[PDB]
């Protein structure tokens, strides 16, 4: 599947990251779940996970730093309380769900740069 | 393995403080969400604090909201519970909880944390 | 979240082991994702996925030795093809999708013992 | 990592038959599904036969339903495709692909497939 997100974004001061995370969905998909894994240091850290319903709002499982809201076969995340350690590769992997057959597709990455204010 | 050891644990009056210890060794990946739960004599085990693996991402029981702070050493080695104006209610046998090596956010149900420690004792009169 | 299932179960000469899944539901949840999990030689196997929808028979993520059918609060999974080194504690994770919030269950596991005829 | 090789491939006469061998290498966990896809001149991989990576559990299209059969060795080390009856229309580049190590049940897409092999080329006269 194909999967596409900006290649760059820059966190503010206080330290949010938005990005968009668009996917073309080859099925009627219904149920879709979008992971965010930050990739640095040859290592994968899954940062957040969300399962978005097609005709319902984004819920993400439990407590995380990633909040957003979907718009049809896209998602607007946002991470919030981002430092300069946090700087990394953050990939999007999407994941049709429901109902069969089952789609992955993860995108090159969001560069996400971070730096401490003072 | 990840391995976690408790201390700082102990009996102290109503309305005192305390500050738990959680020494934990044998990361891979160190960016895991890390948390504390309390076992009352005979009920189940409740999420008082837990932290997030990526960035400052902290997450409280309303019980205990304000009182109680969670917080991590630069080196992400040792998981400390800052506990203030404890209650009678607060007595309870407290652990500290790791999630699956990576995982970064943190589950709220017990059953989504794989590496626990031995326990510490948490005595208020 | 509560999840009970047989503690031992044994295999059919053919390799048949069936075993119920029930789980203590807190909200009225539509959408619950059933996956077995084989817990073997310090190792995790996921050998099987079921979505189980309100209006819809269970439905398991494509092509898996899993069959089983739903009933209110609970499923009667059917792992089919089992040989004697499939043995293993099989592990039941229940998850209540939709709709929010988000509750995880793991049961202790049915040690599903297996034998090859001759 | 897992990495996969496929052999035993080449070109024949219609109404013949072939063994394609896939040596897979490098398992943590080797409870995990194997199967076989071809690519046509200029369309996309379709998935001819899988195999469960806990069971007996052979899974095959429509296309290649009765000529086809994938087995596995005891040691779970190298994946096998028994063709027989091959029809001008089996003429396709085969790879050998594997699931994410762990996920036992088999994925119809092959973007369900971490792990995949060079290739290896099957004509049929
Ligand atoms: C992504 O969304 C950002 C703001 O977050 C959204 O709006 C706030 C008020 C809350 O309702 C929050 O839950 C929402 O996620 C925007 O700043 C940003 O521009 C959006 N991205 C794009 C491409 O439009
Ligand atoms: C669990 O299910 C077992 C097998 O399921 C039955 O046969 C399959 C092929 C389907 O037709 C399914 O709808 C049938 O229920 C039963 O042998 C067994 O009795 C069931 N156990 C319980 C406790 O319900
Ligand atoms: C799981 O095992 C524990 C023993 O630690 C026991 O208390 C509990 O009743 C068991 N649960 C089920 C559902 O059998
Ligand atoms: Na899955």
């Amino acid at each position: 599947m194909h999967v596409a997100q900006p290649a760059v974004v820059l966190a503010s001061s206080r330290g949010i990251a938005s990005f968009v995370c668009e996917y073309a969905s080859p099925g009627k998909a219904t149920e879709v779940r979008v992971t965010v894994l930050r990739q640095a240091d040859s290592q994968v850290t899954e940062v957040c996970a969300a399962t978005y319903m097609m005709g319902n709002e984004l819920t993400f499982l439990d407590d995380s730093i990633c909040t957003g809201t979907s718009s049809g076969n896209q998602v607007n995340l946002t991470i919030q309380g981002l430092r300069a350690m946090d700087t990394g590769l953050y990939i999007c992997k999407v994941e049709l769900m429901y109902p069969p057959p089952y789609y992955l597709g993860i995108g090159n990455g969001t560069q996400i740069y971070v730096i401490d204010p003072e | 393995q990840v391995q976690l050891q408790e201390s700082g644990g102990g009996s102290v009056q109503a309305g005192g403080s305390l500050t738990l210890s959680c020494a934990a060794s044998g990361y891979a990946n160190s960016n895991t969400c890390m948390g504390w739960f309390r076992q009352a004599p005979g009920k189940e085990r409740e999420r008082v604090a837990a932290i997030s693996g990526v960035g400052t991402g902290t997450y409280y029981a309303d019980s205990v909201k304000g009182r109680f702070t969670i917080s991590r050493d630069n080196g992400k080695n040792t998981l400390f519970l800052q506990m203030n104006s404890l209650k009678p209610e607060d007595t309870a046998m407290y652990y500290c909880a790791a999630a699956p090596e990576g995982r970064a956010w943190c589950s709220r149900d017990p059953s989504g944390y794989n590496y626990w420690g031995q326990g510490t004792q948490v005595t208020v009169s």
